[PDB]
């Protein structure tokens, strides 16, 4: 069951802007970051806004504001770094902010060289471990780059994504499979999706997955980890209308769900339960997919007060509370029924078997 | 015959039991099982009427009123090939559709009962999809426009001649090269040529920029201009020798590089 | 590479950092090692050019880029 559990939304910062990222605190569960882009009726406000909040206590307000010159297309938490919070920008300059410094501007920005970020910055993440990390970037031009957290003046490393001989590759989504720091997926404004490795002798593109007509919007890998190990599968959601389920060594499709009568913007997987992932599509209706009930009818549906334009979607490390952004800055957070959150100790095997059954 | 009212006896939704027939699709080109299966058909049938009903009634919407243009732009694509890619997912389902029609239906559903009207349709809804008309009138008003980034670099407060609709002819191009239209050779030279120059004269209209704000900040504060002298006059020197410079030479390589250190310098 | 990950996280200095480099040889060679080279690079060779501006500072230029430490791009100069 699908109910409602909290309506967060700021007539200041957050009207008449677009939800165009949401992340969550992997220390601090209760934390939300959220990003929008540039308010269309007036110019003074500033373009990208970065907004923190708590699910602990029932601040209307945000917990803490950000903003930037440029629109912020993404924004993250650093996971290893709690008083930091990274941002993509549509000028491709990426902004850190620091809660414990007061400045609303950014305390440290990437430059707009040749080598550093230029086109549109959609897809930032934290990737490695405590004792060491790096943030990897990928702008729509195909450019790739790592930096670190301690020095944004200089990329640690570049290079750009370059398949099919003279090709770049306009990145929109990206993932990383759990337990993976080398191999990730990303996907292409032209449908393919591409499995690339960030070092070794084929660095880049390394395999290329077809079957989507339209552009990718969303891409996400495997998180449940349990006994069966499916690192291995990916959902992915683009303008096909379409929710596709693929495996990194099989080239085609594993699944297709085709129920949406809209695109879809945004899909990932529940973080605790293997077989369940949640979509959510242009007419303001988010979907539960549970895979071990049914293949066709989502598990769990509902609709969004005055249907907006859902643009993001994303879980609770603990898997219970789901917050989607809509094209309203309205983000609304519901809670599911643990009859379905919640896996049952044979939905791994019962998972196994019905993809045996595909 | 006994295993297809099992059909019945285990589905539930109208999706499992398209699905049945998409798998047993073959087995219905027998004449017994074709006349086994017929109180179905009819709901199937006006469920894809319901469906490509609903299909007609999105694309009455308009593209600029639907939310497909505001998620697009929003996406970083481009309007032009936002409205392309639009009609070819609706071209795409209604093509889906017309298979779902000829599964549940069998081979020759054009001449059916039923599957006259929907084959009508269908010819008549992807004759108004079709696109052309949008690619030819985009790649006239571009051609019309007789866009040139050739030229001096600089140009006298001081500016650099590149305007963001030259990255947004070079996404258009990226785009509908994708979709297969056949892009003039003159506006790949020109996409090719913007995506070439984006980078480096974004480093140059940033570190004017940054040079201006960090002149105003030294003019509105006199009595710290002698430290200054020397970033101020180097920089000066290096925008000097920027002005003999063109969008084809070599030099633009590390000049956008070194002029923008010096800039950045000048503002520690 | 998560034993690699592991060497920053021991080391603080510049000398420990060289001595784990000379532990492991053949990660200089394979070309997927080099990047968390490339990660480390800015890190000390750099700071190992700050100490310049000398036999024993040459062998700690080596120690990064690994045998024959003449022959890297870097090492040319």
């Amino acid at each position: 069951k699908l109910s409602l559990n909290r309506q967060f939304f700021d007539e200041r910062w957050s009207k008449h802007r677009v939800v165009s990222c949401l992340d969550w605190s992997s220390q601090y569960p209760e934390l939300l970051v959220a990003s929008y882009n540039n308010n269309e009726d007036a110019p003074h406000e500033p373009d990208g806004v970065a907004l923190v909040w708590n699910m602990k206590y029932k601040k209307t307000t945000p917990e803490y504001v950000f903003h930037c010159q440029s629109a912020v297309m993404s924004a993250t938490f650093a996971k290893f770094h709690p008083n930091l919070v990274v941002g993509g920008t549509y000028s491709g300059q990426i902004v850190l902010w620091d809660n414990r410094s007061n400045k609303r501007t950014p305390v440290q920005r990437t430059p707009l060289s040749a080598a550093a970020h230029t086109h549109p910055v959609y897809c930032v993440n934290v990737v490695g471990t405590q004792n060491a990390h790096n943030l990897i970037s990928i702008s729509t031009d195909g450019k790739i780059c790592s930096w670190s957290l301690d020095m944004l003046s200089h990329p640690q490393d570049s290079m750009e994504l370059v398949h099919k001989q003279s090709k770049a590759v306009a990145v929109t989504s990206m993932s990383f499979p759990v337990g993976d720091v080398n191999n990730f997926v990303v996907g292409s404004e032209e449908g393919s999706v591409y499995t690339a490795c960030r070092h070794g002798s084929k660095a880049g593109i390394s395999e290329m997955f077809e079957g989507h007509q339209g552009p990718i919007t969303g891409i996400h890998c495997h998180a449940a980890v349990g006994a069966v190990d499916f690192s291995h599968l990916f959902v992915t959601s683009s303008f096909d209308w379409t929710v596709k389920l693929w495996t990194t060594k099989n080239n085609k499709p594993l699944y297709s769900f085709e129920d949406n009568a809209d695109y879809v913007y945004d899909v990932m997987w529940s973080p605790t339960h293997p077989a369940l992932f949640a979509c959510v599509d242009g007419m303001g209706r988010l979907d539960l997919w549970n895979l071990n009930n049914d293949t066709e009818v989502p598990t769990a549906s509902i609709s969004v007060e005055g249907n907006p334009a859902l643009n993001r979607v994303r879980w609770t490390h603990s898997g219970r509370e789901i917050a989607v952004g809509d094209s309203e800055g309205q983000i609304v957070i519901y809670d599911v029924g643990e009859q379905i959150a919640v896996p049952r100790n044979d939905e791994w095997a019962r998972f196994g078997r019905t993809l045996a059954e595909i | 015959t006994a295993r297809l009212r099992d059909q019945l006896g285990t589905a539930k939704n109208a999706n499992e039991m398209f699905r049945i027939f998409s798998r047993f699709n073959a087995l219905f080109v027998r004449p017994h099982i074709r006349g086994a299966i017929r109180e179905y058909q009819t709901q199937l049938i006006q469920r894809v009427k319901d469906d490509i009903e609903s299909l007609h009634d999105k694309f009455k919407v308009q593209y600029p009123q639907s939310q497909a243009c505001k998620m697009s732009h929003v996406r970083d694509l481009p309007p032009v090939s936002g409205s392309i890619i639009w009609a070819k997912q609706i071209d795409r389902q209604l093509t889906a559709y017309m298979k779902r029609v000829e599964d549940v239906l069998g081979k020759g559903w054009e001449n059916h009962v039923e599957g006259q009207k929907l084959k009508q349709d269908g010819d008549s809804f992807r004759m108004k999809l079709n696109t052309q008309e949008i690619f030819d009138d985009w790649a006239r008003k571009v051609q019309q426009r007789n866009l040139g980034v050739s030229g001096r670099i600089f140009t006298i407060k001081l500016k650099v001649n590149f305007l963001p609709e030259i990255i947004t002819l070079s996404k258009e191009v990226r785009n509908l090269k994708w979709l297969g239209f056949r892009v003039p050779l003159a506006i790949v030279n020109k996409a090719h040529q913007a995506n070439q120059l984006y980078p480096f004269a974004i480093s140059l209209i940033e570190s004017v920029r940054t040079y201006e704000r960090t002149c105003e900040k030294v003019e509105e504060r006199n009595t710290i201009s002698l430290l200054v002298a020397g970033l101020k006059k180097e920089v000066q020197a290096l925008i000097a020798e920027g002005i003999a410079l063109v969008w084809e030479s070599y030099k633009l390589d590390p000049y956008v590089q070194r002029l923008a250190e010096t800039v950045f310098n000048f503002q520690e």
